[PDB]
Order: structure tokens, then sequence, then C-alpha cells
């Protein structure tokens, strides 16, 4: 909201038309564009890296399980939902070597748990697929001891480092608040996702 | 690789 001029803005948006991918049929277009807005405000590097590797992000008007690519899902329990009853049917956001997102779901508590769902799922993709990893690392794993119970959930943010780390990463992007908010609760966390993006 |  004044640490991103509109040129930048504008650049990042131009990249995520060549990542984000609308459903087909009727969908909320008003709010799909919503979520492109959210997105664009990750760091232009980061995106770029998402395009050269042709990862899309896939906003969906339908339960993830209905489309083909993740109908194998159907039943699998998540990791970190184990005892809700649920299953993928059940989820709303998934991230990793996809991005897949029910339009609508974006906020917290519509189904799930995170600050962002989008920005959430899209921290997955770019820690495996850009990163490498870089949430199961030495360093980081030894930032998560320390402070990967700070932003709640602790049995699913503080047991499992890639949510931590794409939670943290969702708080970092999502808006000024977010970004204050990780700061004075994950200072070593937020220096971390500082010095990644220099 | 899949996460939610
Ligand atoms: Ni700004
Ligand atoms: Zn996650």
């Amino acid at each position: 909201g004044s640490h991103m001029d509109s040129t930048t803005i504008q650049q990042n948006k131009d990249t995520l038309s060549q990542i984000v991918v609308f459903p087909t049929g009727n969908y909320d277009k008003n709010e799909a564009n919503a979520m492109v807005n959210r997105l664009a405000n990750i760091d232009g590097k980061y995106l770029n890296a998402l395009k050269q590797n042709n990862l899309k992000i896939k906003l969906l008007s339908g339960k993830l399980t209905d489309e083909k690519e993740y109908a194998y899902l159907k039943g699998v329990v998540p990791k970190g939902w184990e005892g809700t009853g649920k299953t993928w049917d059940d989820v709303p956001g998934l991230g990793g070597s996809t991005v897949a997102l029910r339009i609508g779901f974006s906020n917290k508590g519509k189904g799930h748990d995170a600050i962002n769902l989008e920005l959430h799922a899209t921290a997955h993709a770019i820690d495996h697929i850009v990163l490498n990893d870089i949430s199961k690392s030495a360093q980081f794993k030894q930032i998560f001891a320390k402070e990967g119970r700070s932003l709640g959930n602790v049995n699913f943010l503080g047991v499992y480092p890639e949510e931590f780390f794409a939670e943290s990463f969702a708080y970092y992007y999502l808006n000024q608040d977010t970004n204050s908010k990780l700061k004075s609760a994950c200072p070593q966390t937020y220096s971390f996702l500082q010095n990644l993006a220099k | 690789e899949v996460n939610p």
C-alpha cells in the first residue's frame, strides 16, 4: 500500500497472467480477480520463477477433488487433518507441485485456517518448486523450532515446518497489518523471509 | 507434492 509502486504491481499482474488459470463455466469473476490482486503482492522474483517453471494457479468453482487431476485424493486424509473426519474432498486449497484453489474461500475460516487461502497455497509452490524445499532445511528447522507455535494452530503450524513456512509467507505478503504482526510474533522468521526476497 |  506504499511499498510497491504501480509499475511493479502491473508487472506482477502481467506475470500472473501467465500463471493463473480461470475455470471453465460459471464462476465469480470479481472474486477471482480479487484473488489475483492479492497474489500480485508477492515479490515479483517469486512470480517470475513460478512462470518459468510453468506452475499454474488453478482457480476453481467447485471441490478440488471434482477436478480430474485431483480425483485420486478422494477419501485421502490430508496431513494435519487427522481426526477431523474430513478428507481432501473438504479442503479448499492445495499447494506444492501444483496449486488449486476454490474461489470464495480466501478468508480465514472458510473451511481452512490460513490467513489467506491463495497466498498460503502459493507459498507451498514457492517453497517446493522455486526454493527446493527450503522449509525443510536445517536453517529453517531451527527458526521453526523457536517460532513455529507463535502463529497459533500449534498442532499444524507448530508440527510441520512447511506449514509454518507457508503461513508465515502468507502473513508477510497479505497486507501491511499481517506483515507487522509477523514481525512482532516471529522476528527470526520475518528476517528470514526478508532476506530470501533480497 | 500436495499440502493443505
Ligand atoms: Ni505498499
Ligand atoms: Zn499448507
